[PDB]
């Protein structure tokens, strides 16, 4: 299927400081996604084992973007992500050799980090034996420390109605925290580090344009940062000013968010 | 009456893969496409607008979304096949026409919403959406597809139907009493297949007497069948 | 064969259909001065006109083309053939052809396999609507029975041709009854005019009803020649079922 | 107006001026600088750029400052005057070439050039004869300069480019003659051509000037006269078929189309290249008949005949479609010949084909030529002569000294 060619993640993308308002949570997950790799001996000598991972669920918000951010901020070798929407397909039974070949490649990559996305597409046990084989074999191949029980555990889902993962997650998963939706003053850093594009006039206050766009996901504010330079170059100009596309901003959020 | 419009949207759709000095060096990158719609619909107006790109290019045509309701809810797997074949066939143009339990339609509509945006894919192919009415579909499909610009179908500006009528009548034989202003002005919201249909039935009705030339009274007499047919139901 | 000597009474409708069917046959040069294309087809809704197939086999017999039906009513169901591409290959090899379903003219299994045939002709209309191999490929529907609802409902007359066909010419009652009297042994002192004009209201199938239902009295009395009194009794024998 | 309404970016002099090395990318920089004329930074980038290159690069860089100054006669004079009466041979010869290129109606540089050309054995006036006679021929039935070139044709110096720029000079002077001419000048060079059958490059570049003198014919039987006297061993018969190249400017002559298809199977693999190369000149208007199945054969020379026969028109997708299959080839002749017509017929699809050249390539010839096409990628005889004379590049690198001073551009 498309999960074999789409599974390998490359071509780095949006960077660390574009998090959606998460100030404490970015450390709660950075201490397990970045700190263990930067200091492997500090966690072996200072303790017994590095932390397992975190858990983000609830509201969608800017989900699926922060993990690609973790792929971008990788200092040694970008890890591989796994989606869940490709497991539930016709002619079941290939998921066994699939998880054994991707975990086999994980063993080929000196036990690299393996991210799992969209657990709700194979979750919610509540004729479903074909799904129980994939999700129970998956949890059997995650809680089971035989391949590796120390790399990473993280499930970025939208619906928390998964019965079996909710009772199996206390085994190896941890940090039952919420999604921490972006606040009003969170986007000012997205504008600060997104100002690395073509020369932007300093008259554009990042706090004003940041506070004049509520309920905007990370992909939405990324599309606004793209349409700023888009509508800034479409006029055959050389500088970007908020007075040139403020109507495009409050229109692209208001008329498209009514 | 849409030459500036068709060249504006033509430049808006031809900037990728052609004329690259003002596409990637300056940093345009509109990797989302456009969305179109016509009040008369029928696919011939939007096909006549997007047909300018079919001259020298590779085109893909998927009309209607009946292939989802006519069978079990397989999901967006067919859209994923069109996505992988569009990736293997990057020099092409994606075009979907006639875009028309409930918990599954919403999750496959949100999955199609995120899939159409292409979060994990850069500019590789252009996608153009088309439907009968933009008000029937949910407004959530606007941000992924239409992020550059949208256009609506104009009025009978007496120049579009005059130019199309000139192209269709570039080699036909018409009498001197056959005026044009009453035709292009009397019609309202008619596609090219309607004027081509009344010209076709007008020549076929004038052929009943071996007359190679079509008169205006026979043209309006043939138009009475279409005007009467559209008002009967 | 069923040539013009075995079908009559639709002079105006063949005069109107020669431009739909006979246009790509003998005068295809009008494509520039007229700008016509290949439509879907044509159909005749209403009562059975006793010859609904003799007209298609007549125009097809004069066009010098083959007649390949879909349902295969007479040993032509598996002779050609997923059983969906062989018809398009034979249509590609045989460019002149006329398609007309006759056998289709439980609600659980009959509409299941019949729904598979309807899906077959729907995807064939999708292939022929998208691309085209050769010309002279037209399909004709049949709406004469009561169980025909898909063809009458899916063809309202928006992108297809429609003909109001309750009162064809009164010759579907008169002169094609005379033609059906020419095949069988007919006497010389018969007057089919009054017995053919005095059968109103019931249906248009009075020809086949009076002939087939009169064959039981010509079979009872064993008369070497069919008399008018036999048809007179057949009128009552077909009006009793009304 | 070009300085006011248009402005070119410095990334061309930055890149193409930054990846110069191996004394050939510097030649590509002499093509960019040589044919650039808004910006004149690389010109004023100090000195020694002319000395770092080779002798042909000394001619190219010495002629660049003359090719960029087709304006301000006093400015071009006060800029090229420095290279005049220098110590090097190619600096002063390329300086006289520059004086011949800067203008075409001043004709005041004739006396200092022609005054010293009479040496006849070996002197700087031979290269000054290349640049002076070539540029003076680009400036212009002129009888004085031709009667002064008569001792040049009679000289026949070892350097072929002498008779090259002489025959091409008087040829471009004599293009468009009424029904041609059978004068004793070109009759004299035909007699001297028949005198000795050595150095076939004479039998290649002399029919250039001959055919240019035959240009403008309407009913001239001079091609049949050449078919009477000139017919000999296939060298002068190749000159005769060059006269046939300059003998079918265009009419209703389907007899040459059926006779062309009948002669398409000739054993001589050069008269097919030139006589069949005439296709782009004969049917240059009706382009619907030009595409054929010439590429599907095995005669790669014919693939070059169509490759050059593409032309310099708006460049429909059929031509670029031929450049798609013609682009990928192993021999440096076709791979070096494809970007010239590729970027001449498309002058905004310019960046993707160059990326294709970078994917196929990554020798030095394809690199210098690919940077040349990187520069110039973005019915008069003056635009038809330079490439028809440029159809002899598959030879020594001596032609590269004249390649940089083509007049086919504007």
């Amino acid at each position: 299927p498309t999960v074999t060619m789409m599974q390998v993640e490359e071509k780095p993308d949006v960077t660390y400081s574009d998090v959606g308002g998460c100030k404490e949570q970015i450390e709660k997950l950075r201490e397990v996604v970045e700190t263990p790799l930067l200091h492997p001996e500090r966690f072996v000598n200072l303790g017994i084992e590095p932390p397992k991972g975190v858990l983000l669920f609830g509201p969608p918000g800017t989900g699926k973007t922060l993990c690609a951010r973790a792929v971008a901020n990788r200092t040694d070798a970008c890890f591989i992500r796994v989606i869940g929407s490709e497991l539930v397909q016709k002619y079941v039974g290939e998921g066994a050799r699939m998880v054994r070949e991707l975990f086999e490649m994980a063993r080929t990559k000196k036990a690299c980090l393996i991210f799992f996305d969209e657990i709700d597409a194979i979750g919610g046990a509540r004729g479903d034996n074909e799904v129980q084989r994939t999700m129970l074999e998956l949890i059997n191949q995650l809680d089971g420390f035989d391949p590796r029980g120390n790399i990473k555990v993280l499930m970025a889902t939208n619906r928390p109605d998964t019965l079996d993962p909710a009772l199996m997650r206390p085994g190896r998963l941890d940090r039952k925290i919420e999604f921490s939706l972006p606040d009003l003053e969170g986007r000012t850093h997205i504008f600060k580090i997104h100002a690395r594009s073509m020369s932007v006039e300093r008259d554009i206050r990042f706090e004003l344009l940041a506070r004049l766009c509520p309920n905007s996901t990370g992909a939405e504010i990324r599309s606004v940062c793209t349409e700023a330079g888009m509508f800034a170059i479409r006029a055959r100009r050389k500088i970007a000013t908020e007075k040139d596309f403020l109507e495009a901003v409050n229109k692209v959020i208001k008329s498209y968010a009514k | 009456g849409l030459d500036n419009q068709i060249q504006e949207i033509k430049e808006s759709v031809e900037l990728p893969l052609t004329h690259p000095e003002y596409y990637e060096e300056m940093g345009i990158k509109p990797p989302k496409g456009v969305i179109l719609y016509g009040p008369p619909g029928t696919g011939k107006t939007l096909l006549a607008k997007a047909v300018a790109n079919q001259t020298s290019a590779t085109f893909l045509r998927v009309v209607g979304s009946e292939l989802i309701q006519k069978y079990l809810g397989d999901g967006p797997k067919l859209v994923r096949e069109l996505f992988r074949v569009a990736e293997e066939h990057a020099p092409s143009i994606v075009f979907i026409d006639e875009i028309d339990g409930e918990r599954e339609i919403q999750r496959t509509m949100l999955e199609l919403l995120n899939q159409l945006d292409g979060f994990d894919s850069r500019g590789d192919v252009k996608v153009i959406m088309a439907t009968n009415r933009i008000e029937t579909l949910d407004p959530a499909l606007i941000r992924p597809g239409r992020i550059d610009r949208k256009i609506e179908f104009p009025l009978p500006d007496e120049k579009t139907k005059k130019r199309i009528f000139q192209i269709h009548t570039s080699r036909m034989t018409l009498a001197d009493d056959v005026t044009l202003d009453d035709l292009i002005m009397a019609k309202d919201d008619l596609s090219g297949a309607d004027i081509k249909a009344i010209c076709t039935e007008a020549g076929l009705m004038a052929l009943r007497e071996r007359r190679m030339k079509v008169t205006n009274e026979d043209f309006k007499k043939s138009k009475e069948n279409v005007l009467y047919k559209k008002q009967e139901g | 064969d069923s040539t013009y000597e075995m079908i009559g009474g639709l002079d105006k409708q063949i005069k109107e259909i020669k431009e739909v069917i006979e246009l790509p046959v003998k005068h295809p040069e009008l494509f520039e001065a007229l700008g016509i294309a290949q439509p879907k087809g044509v159909l005749l809704y209403g009562p059975p006109g006793t010859g609904k197939t003799l007209l298609a086999r007549a125009v097809a017999h004069h066009t010098d083309c083959t007649f390949i039906r879909v349902s295969g009513s007479e040993l032509v169901q598996k002779f050609i053939g997923r059983m969906v591409r062989e018809l398009f290959v034979m249509a590609r090899e045989h460019a002149p052809s006329i398609i007309f379903m006759d056998e289709i003219d439980r609600l659980e299994g009959g509409s299941g396999g019949d729904s598979e045939v309807q899906r077959t002709m729907l995807e064939l209309l999708n292939q022929l609507d998208g691309f085209e191999a050769t010309k002279n490929i037209k399909v004709i529907m049949a709406t004469n029975r009561i169980d025909i609802l898909d063809s009458a409902l899916l063809r309202p007359g928006r992108i297809d041709r429609k003909i109001e066909f309750p009162p064809p010419n009164e010759e579907a009652r008169l002169d094609i009854l005379k033609i059906h009297s020419r095949k069988m042994n007919l006497t010389r002192g018969i007057n089919l005019r009054k017995i053919a004009e005095l059968m109103p209201g019931a249906s248009g199938a009075e020809v086949k009803g009076v002939c087939t239902e009169a064959g039981m009295y010509a079979l009872r009395e064993r008369r070497v020649h069919v008399t008018q009194e036999d048809f007179e009794m057949a009128v009552a024998k077909v009006m009793q079922k009304d | 107006d070009d300085i006011y309404k248009t402005h070119l970016e410095n990334n061309r002099f930055g890149g193409s001026g930054s990846q110069v090395d191996s004394a050939r990318m510097n030649l590509a920089s002499s093509f960019v600088n040589g044919f650039v004329n808004q910006d004149k930074l690389l010109t004023d980038d100090g000195n020694k750029w002319l000395y770092k290159n080779k002798d042909h690069g000394m001619l190219s860089a010495a002629a660049s400052l003359g090719m960029i100054l087709l304006w301000d006669v006093d400015g071009g004079l006060t800029q090229i005057d420095k290279y005049l009466y220098s110590s090097e041979d190619y600096i002063k010869s390329g300086a006289l070439l520059a004086c011949g290129i800067v203008n075409s109606g001043v004709r005041n540089e004739c006396d200092p050039a022609l005054a010293l050309l009479s040496d006849y054995v070996l002197h700087n006036s031979n290269t000054m004869r290349l640049g002076s006679i070539f540029g003076l021929g680009l400036a212009y039935n002129r009888e004085d300069v031709l009667t002064l070139l008569l001792p040049v044709m009679g000289d026949s110096k070892s350097s072929m480019e002498v008779a090259g720029v002489t025959a091409l000079a008087c040829g471009m002077i004599a293009v468009g003659s009424c029904n041609g001419d059978v004068t004793s000048t070109i009759l004299q060079t035909i007699m001297e051509k028949s005198e000795t059958e050595l150095k076939d490059t004479y039998a290649r570049w002399l029919p250039l000037g001959l055919g240019l003198n035959h240009l403008g014919k309407g009913e001239a039987i001079e091609a049949i006269l050449a078919a009477l006297e000139v017919v000999s061993e296939p060298f002068r018969s190749f000159a005769n078929t060059l006269v046939d190249v300059c003998a079918y400017a265009g009419s209703g002559n389907v007899l040459k189309v059926q006779q062309l298809l009948h002669i398409c199977s000739e054993h001589f693999d050069s008269k097919e290249k030139e006589e069949d190369k005439d296709k782009k000149e004969k049917k240059d208007k009706d382009k619907k008949e030009a595409p054929a199945d010439m590429g599907a054969h095995q005669g790669v020379a014919v693939l070059g005949i169509a490759l050059i026969a593409m032309g310099e028109e708006i460049g429909a997708e059929m031509a670029l479609r031929t450049f798609g299959h013609l682009l990928r080839y192993g021999e440096p002749t076709l791979r070096r010949a494809v970007p010239l017509a590729l970027a001449l017929i498309s002058v905004s699809h310019d960046a993707d084909p160059e990326v294709s050249y970078n994917s196929i390539f990554a020798a030095r010839l394809a690199a210098m030529l690919r940077q040349l096409a990187q520069y110039h990628a973005k019915k008069g005889t003056l635009t038809l002569c330079p490439y028809h004379s440029d159809r002899q590049l598959m030879s020594q690198v001596a032609v590269a000294g004249l390649l940089t001073v083509l007049v086919s551009f504007l």
